[PDB]
DNA sequence: TTTTTTTTATGTACTCGTAGTGTCTGC
DNA sequence: GCAGACACTACGAGTACATA
């Protein structure tokens, strides 16, 4: 909040102990028992996903490993050692982006080091990002460092796809995988920050980030920036709607429902109504194309719905328990043609009202009227 | 053609081309537009040597100058060609990278500067966006000169920053004078030989010269041959060739004069050829043709896309595929709905 | 110029060492009996110094100036050993080996090893320039008719009891790989020092390390013999051939089967393959396959060889390891396949 | 001699200020505010088609954020800076075209050299265009830049397929899309232009550029310089109809009717006099099209067909009374299919004769003479 | 630190006496046999998959050799060369990490020592280790060296990969491939070591741990103490059960299970999952045609099952034989419709979830 | 018994031979 | 001086492997 320096919310809202974190029990439990209790591994892989915390989490370990404190599950933010680790400045864990650092020479040279003792530290931290970008070569110029590490030495390893990896590496190292954050977790997450610096916000907003960037929080969080950006610095439901490009349900909805009752006119104005709104005609059949799977789903069970479509909950169960699955499957295929073909339409539009033309005329319960002349 | 022919049809384009670079309101990269054998190459070397050189008096040839002692012997260091390599069939994305930082060096010479894509429709992928900022920001007086049998081949990405020119094909009358002039070949043939080749003369001059005559009367007979008894395998030892994509092309043009006298079209493709046309429509079905022509273009795009696939293995499963649809009783394919 | 067996390479080695020995074929355990015996040999005819050099393009080519002539410092009798590459030499290993020859003496002894020489490199200028002062030996791999007989041999050579059944078990174990098959026995003394050998433990002491060529492969298709077929495509997914190899190998017989069944009706088979020039090897072989294959599977299976060859070499797709099996399995002993698995 | 080359317009008027955007206000609005306010990202994407401002916008973000006035969401022109970022020449404005330089290497030395410090401006602005061709080594090796670079480094990266990107690069920026631009803000932008650079045009020949550009505006500048290479220094109506093939006359609308009433004859009759006069096959069918989504629209709604086409109202009104809603829309398929097919079988000549005869085979063509 | 001391049981546990390693029974039995008749040929080369004790094997291999009591195939611990073995400082074995010292300059350095004597030992004992990957020069130098070996000189290669070893090395050496674990040997150890240790255990657990890890004992203990960590020092079998579906990666596999079935909780259940661990739908999907394209294939012949499937093999059997083919077919045929399919509809979650119901629509289960 | 057999474009490592560059040592 | 030696570092070439 008072900082002047609008440092980016990917960067100053970094976890700073365990308590921080979203999500991840599992790896949070792991890890907070495997240093309460002891018995610390010599080498870790957080496999995850973008944007979950493959690397904030590696560097909470590396705060809990060497703590003036002593070896601790609480990472505290008092003593030199935790302070140095966030700042970067830290002088044990060696940051190593194998990214850059990916050559076998480069390799070698960081195993040559490996026994020099840590300097002010309990242990010394290897923590290599991007594992899975090293040569071959430098993959296996570190098995039998891993096998048989110094008793000081400790690598944390932070993967996107662990099946890179030769297998051995998959069975030297612990291998901790990180799942992907729920959209609950990532709307709670937001609205802790935007309630801890103060920007005004709209819940339908922040539903709508939550939703736009499933499974991944930096993704949440860059957009909620690009939205405090679009926005007049506040997360509004309309700033975040005419970002995103998405269409809210309820309108979408409406132009379905226009579909299925053979309504040709509503459609045409929901139509024209979106045209005059600017939204991207793809964006409306990719809606139009989702709603209709969920409506899918909801006949498969009616649990598959959840409070994300709340605010049309009702007008969805009026949707599954009132046309057959059938129907379902031919206005999909009809749609996702019709959005396959949209590129060499004559234009958008027309290949957009075009294919909604042709799910009208062949959708079987009143269909279009024939010709009178035969 | 062997090399560069100077074309009568050529000619009108290439004075207001000029008229645009001589007064300055030429555009840096222009994309050329041309049926194979149009005679691109020519208008481009022509350009080529007005740009290059001293300028002369305003038109034709740039005298005899320094320039064009060195364009003429091909040692001109500031003409770059970008061509593929011969072991290899695409332009390699190092070939056009060593061009681009070459041209950004500066000139040699007194002078513009000028590169030449041989071809535009064979630059690959990274080739093709390696030009993307030069031909944005050329650095100084610099002149893009790219030839393309259709611009929608190429990427969207670069069609934005040329200026397009068309060449269009000459009026067919005046084609067949020329070819007459030219060639000494009875009006039939020479009509169907334009019409195979689009209109293009300098196409169907390159088919007359070679052996490719040959090739499609020996396509033609071995046709007449399977049509009434049904053993199109044979096919295969006249279809099996280097040149496969065009014979493949010349039998959907037949498959398609077919289809043309069953709907009795009052305009033909093959004109010197109607005994196999009649033969075609007798015996096939207008649904057969059509699978068999639909068949036939996705094989034929197939050998021509995909570099390195075998030929023998795709004209054979083809050849097996239409011996299994001429059987009664055999479902034809659709096109992809 | 002398050529031999390696059974038979005692009988020239006692009689006296030739100006060079040559050591051609593909099995590893042969030319390397081979260029052992010929080693302790000339050890006991008295040479000392051994210099191994691999022929490369880039490897160095100072073997000509080893030919200093002058060892008698020491005077320790040379020997020189060659390795050729996987596809044999090429022309400027060709002139490298001609100066090479060109300063042979009779203190030195040439040992050159590597894949069998083809006809067009048979003609070279050096091969014919040891004419009458080489022994060529060919070391070419037993097929599974003749591969029993070796291991047979082999055991009667350690003194070993084999049973027919553990015979069999280590020929389809390790088919086309004899220096495998060597280290099985030897494995096999050492696991029971009684010398016998029978089924509860042969089938324990191995591993499916064969390793198989695309031709046995064909073989195999044309044969109808599904399991093999299968098994030799597993080996080679394992040893990392490339799929192409495969594809064309396959697509060769397959297009000449295609045109011999087409054929067959007007004109009998015996002259149809000696029009197309098929070995008696396999003119059987290809006699079984026509009449066991009808028209409608060897157009089933050129589809499916189109399908794979597009998802190889369009979409770079790794399934072709799997089309590749049903191939197998839709030309043999009643394919029984399908369609939507394939078409 | 004020152009010692053709400064074509689409290197003349590239944009200088924010003012001079043909109309992307919605990513405009969110730049200015962050700009204004002190709410500045390390990490800018601009995506969207081709021609469409991306690095024009990028080079004006640029701009202003190296501009010694401050931080203005309007630059100065007059300021230093913004004079040599205009032009080439500035050390701090590092341009690296990436399909240019993709390997490895290139982007290892960069992420060497990011390390030192600014020479006189705030901001080392990395600006990377075409950004989807850098190999997926440089990929990986842009991640851990990008997300904790030095406070003085700001990238700023533009592709035109934000897809072949990886997810963690697109995760760690602020992705902006640039929305096609529309008909009507191309028509404005063209006359302001050649208003300005006092060449003479008229409004139907903007309105065909505008149509044709396919929604870049540096397509309908190249267009703009082929009317004037070709129109001897002025844009008229004639010249870009010619040279775009366009139809004034009613063969679409014939062929159509040939086609749906099944005269297979009378088809390939209109084919040939269209080959004749050598009208472009791509615009034809996209006619076609068009008039089949009328037919389609009239179906469902006769007061829709009130139009541009009122002078030929009475044979759509006659083919949409007569012709299925089916059968417009298996004609529609068809003939959309073959627009995709048509760079394929490069004779496009055959390949729209192709389309025509599968578009002709759903309706009988049987011998039976009927009425 | 303030935690007392607990080391890693994948260093730990590793066998100091031959008795102590676990199946490979025809490697030790033939090595035991070859040193007590003094059969020793010149090089070992030892073979296998990753976690089988090849490292391990060589190592007490070369404290054999080495022993004072003579060499026998049970050295003791008594001697102190056996000691120097054990805390890796000995002068008669020369431990030479070949993954890292690829080079013909270290590796030539290194084998210009074959002509001094042994220190305190019978024999110089080489254990090069990860050989497969090596330079070819440096090739050319152990080639040199192994075709004129010194009487006083055994060398111990070990590898995962011996294909990629050049084939003059392989026909001078005594190959010994070892097998991967079988399920009871690793469960067996695995309940000997849990019970060796303080640690208490789950029978069920226990059999899940062993089956998780594919045959290698390395992978067992590996995730051993992942699950005793995330555990809370209990192996129990809730814990471990949620900590391997956390790791599961083979969703095709029940993906297909589920469908074929026609479960609708089930698939999206299991859709859900592998949604959360974040993966490619496309690579889901192709594996899913391709699992699908094998159980088609192997109800045709058996011998389709090879060598991939051996981890796998129980359940595809039980899919190939209770399925009819036709049912298979028409699988195939919507999974490859949905694939073409996918790109084109919203984000691939929604459609594979859509290809999904598409293929469980055909049953009639309700 | 004997020969039979390959899909490129672009990029990234790895390792050895040869040369170019520094510098400094008793020569 | 000092140039050769010796180190040291860089560059080409041949080889192996990855991704599309
Ligand atoms: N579990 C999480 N809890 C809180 N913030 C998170 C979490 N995961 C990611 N983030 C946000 O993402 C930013 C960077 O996360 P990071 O841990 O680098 O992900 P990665 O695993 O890709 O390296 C953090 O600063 C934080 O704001
Ligand atoms: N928003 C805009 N305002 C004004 N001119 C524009 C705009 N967008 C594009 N242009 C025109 O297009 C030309 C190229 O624009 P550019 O910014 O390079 O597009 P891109 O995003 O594809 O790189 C400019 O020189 C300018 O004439
Ligand atoms: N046969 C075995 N018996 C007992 N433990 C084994 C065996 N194989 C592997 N291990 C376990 O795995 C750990 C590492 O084994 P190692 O022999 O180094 O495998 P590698 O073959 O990959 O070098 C050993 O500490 C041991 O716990
Ligand atoms: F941004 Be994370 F490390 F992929
Ligand atoms: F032409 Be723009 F950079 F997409
Ligand atoms: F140490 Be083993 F080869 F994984
Ligand atoms: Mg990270
Ligand atoms: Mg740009
Ligand atoms: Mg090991
Ligand atoms: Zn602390
Ligand atoms: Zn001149
Ligand atoms: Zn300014
Ligand atoms: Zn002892």
């Amino acid at each position: 909040g008072p900082h002047m320096s609008y440092q980016v919310l990917a960067r100053k809202w970094r976890p700073q102990t365990f308590a921080d974190v979203v999500g991840q029990e599992h790896v949070l439990t792991a890890l907070a028992n495997g240093l309460s209790l002891g018995r610390i591994h010599h080498a870790y892989l957080f496999s995850g996903t973008r944007g979950v915390g493959k690397t904030s989490i590696a560097r909470l370990l590396a705060k809990g490993l060497n703590c003036e404190t002593g070896i601790t599950a609480t990472p505290c933010g008092v003593c030199d050692n935790c302070r140095e680790i966030e700042q970067g400045r830290f002088v044990d864990l060696i940051e190593i982006d194998a990214a850059s650092r990916t050559k076998v020479e480069d390799t070698r040279d960081l195993l040559d080091n490996v026994q020099y003792a840590p300097a002010r530290g309990r242990f010394k931290v290897y923590l290599i990002d991007e594992v899975h970008m090293l040569s071959r070569h430098s993959f296996n110029a570190l098995l039998k460092t891993l096998e048989e590490p110094p008793e000081h030495v400790k690598f944390l390893l932070a993967t996107t796809d662990p099946q890179k990896l030769p297998v051995t590496i998959l069975s030297r190292c612990l291998q901790f995988h990180l799942k992907a954050l729920d959209v609950e977790q990532i709307r709670h997450q937001l609205e802790h920050i935007l309630n801890e610096e103060h920007i005004a916000h709209e819940p339908r907003a922040l539903q709508l980030l939550a939703r736009a960037a499933e499974g991944s929080l930096r993704d949440a969080l860059s957009l909620t920036d690009q939205a405090i950006a679009s926005g007049d610095g506040q997360v509004s439901t309309q700033a975040v709607s005419a970002m995103l490009g998405t269409l809210d349900d309820d309108q979408a909805l409406s132009l379905v429902e226009a579909m299925v009752e053979a309504n040709g006119e509503r459609v045409m104005a929901l139509i024209n109504e979106a045209a005059a709104r600017g939204i991207e005609w793809e964006a409306l059949l990719v809606e139009m194309l989702g709603l209709l799977h969920r409506i899918a789903m909801v006949q498969l069970s009616p649990a598959a719905l959840g409070n994300d479509m709340a605010a049309i909950e009702l007008r969805m169960r009026e949707l599954a328990r009132t046309i057959p699955p059938t129907d379902i499957q031919l206005y999909y295929q009809t749609l996702l043609i019709g959005r396959k073909e949209l590129p060499y339409a004559p234009d958008r539009r027309m290949g957009v009202e075009m294919t909604l033309l042709r799910a009208l005329a062949f959708h079987p319960r009143m269909p279009l009227p024939e010709p009178e002349v035969p | 053609g062997p090399h560069m022919r100077w074309y009568p049809w050529l000619r009108p384009d290439f004075e207001k081309l000029v008229a645009s670079y001589q007064a300055g309101r030429g555009h840096h990269a222009l994309l050329i537009q041309a049926l194979p054998g149009m005679g691109d190459d020519a208008l481009i070397y022509a350009l080529s040597r007005y740009l290059l050189c001293q300028q002369p008096q305003g038109h034709k040839s740039c005298g005899h100058c320094r320039g064009c002692q060195l364009m003429q012997a091909g040692t001109h260091p500031d003409y770059y060609t970008l061509a593929p390599e011969k072991g290899k069939n695409t332009l390699g994305v190092d070939a056009v990278r060593e061009v681009t930082e070459k041209l950004n060096e500066h000139a040699r010479l007194g002078g513009a500067k000028v590169v030449w894509v041989t071809d535009a429709a064979l630059l690959t992928d990274a080739a093709a966006n390696a030009l993307l900022k030069t031909l944005e920001e050329p650095p100084a007086e610099t002149w893009f000169f790219l030839a393309t049998r259709e611009p929608e081949r190429l990427l969207a990405t670069l069609r934005s920053r040329c200026r397009l020119h068309y060449l269009a094909p000459p009026p067919e009358q005046y084609a067949v004078t020329w070819l007459s002039r030219e060639v000494t070949m009875s009006q039939d043939a020479l009509l169907a030989a334009l019409r195979l080749s689009a209109g293009s003369p300098g196409a169907a001059l390159a088919l007359f010269q070679g052996d490719n005559w040959q090739a499609r009367e020996t396509l033609c007979q071995a046709l007449a041959y399977s049509v009434p008894s049904g053993d199109w395998y044979s096919l295969l030892a006249a279809l099996n060739h280097e040149q496969a994509p065009a014979r493949l092309h010349w039998l959907a043009t037949l498959l398609m004069d077919a289809l043309k006298r069953h709907h009795g079209a009052a305009q033909v493709t093959n004109v010197d050829v109607p005994g196999l046309v009649a033969e075609l429509a007798n015996h096939l079905s207008p649904s057969r043709l059509q699978a068999i022509l639909g068949d036939v273009c996705h094989i034929r795009e197939q050998l021509m896309s995909v570099t390195g696939i075998n030929r023998e293995l795709l004209i054979t499963d083809l050849l097996l595929r239409i011996e299994h649809y001429l059987q009664p009783g055999v479902v034809l394919p659709v096109p992809h709905l | 110029m002398i050529r031999l067996y390696p059974e038979q390479l005692r009988a020239q080695l006692n009689e006296g060492l030739r100006a060079a020995y040559l050591l051609l074929g593909n099995d590893p355990l042969l030319l390397q009996e081979s260029q052992d015996a010929v080693r302790q040999v000339a050890a006991a005819q008295g040479f000392e110094e051994h210099h191994t050099f691999s022929i490369d393009p880039n490897t160095d080519w100072n073997a000509i100036f080893s030919l200093c002539q002058a060892m008698s410092l020491f005077a320790s009798r040379q020997t020189l050993l060659l390795l050729l590459p996987e596809n044999g030499p090429n022309a400027a290993i060709n002139e490298q080996l001609l100066t090479l020859t060109g300063l042979l003496h009779d203190d030195l002894l040439l040992i050159v090893r590597g894949n069998k020489l083809s006809k067009a490199q048979e003609n070279a200028a050096w091969f014919t320039a040891l004419a009458n002062r080489s022994v060529q030996v060919t070391c070419q791999t037993p097929e599974q008719a003749q591969l029993p007989r070796w291991v047979a041999a082999r055991a009667k050579q350690l003194n070993l009891e084999l049973d027919d059944a553990a015979n069999q078990v280590l020929c389809y174990c390790y088919e086309g790989n004899l220096l495998a098959l060597a280290q099985a026995l030897e494995r096999l003394s050492l696991l029971w020092p009684d010398g016998k050998l029978t089924l509860p433990r042969v089938e324990q002491a191995v591993n499916d390390a064969a390793h198989f060529t695309p031709f046995h492969w064909v073989d195999a298709l044309l044969m109808g013999k599904s399991k093999r077929a299968l098994h030799i495509l597993q080996q080679l997914r394992l040893e990392g051939s490339e799929p192409v190899i495969l594809l064309r190998t396959l697509q060769r017989e397959l297009l000449l089967l295609v045109n011999l069944k087409r054929q067959s009706a007007h004109t009998p088979l015996r002259a149809l393959f000696d029009k197309h020039r098929v070995w008696q090897n396999r003119r059987g072989m290809m006699g079984e396959a026509l009449n066991r294959l009808s028209q409608t599977q060897l157009r089933q299976a050129v589809q499916l060889l189109t399908r794979t060859e597009l998802t190889l070499k369009q979409d770079y797709g790794q399934s072709v390891w799997a089309e590749l099996e049903g191939l197998s399995l839709l030309l043999c002993h009643k394919p029984l396949a399908d369609v939507f698995i394939d078409g």
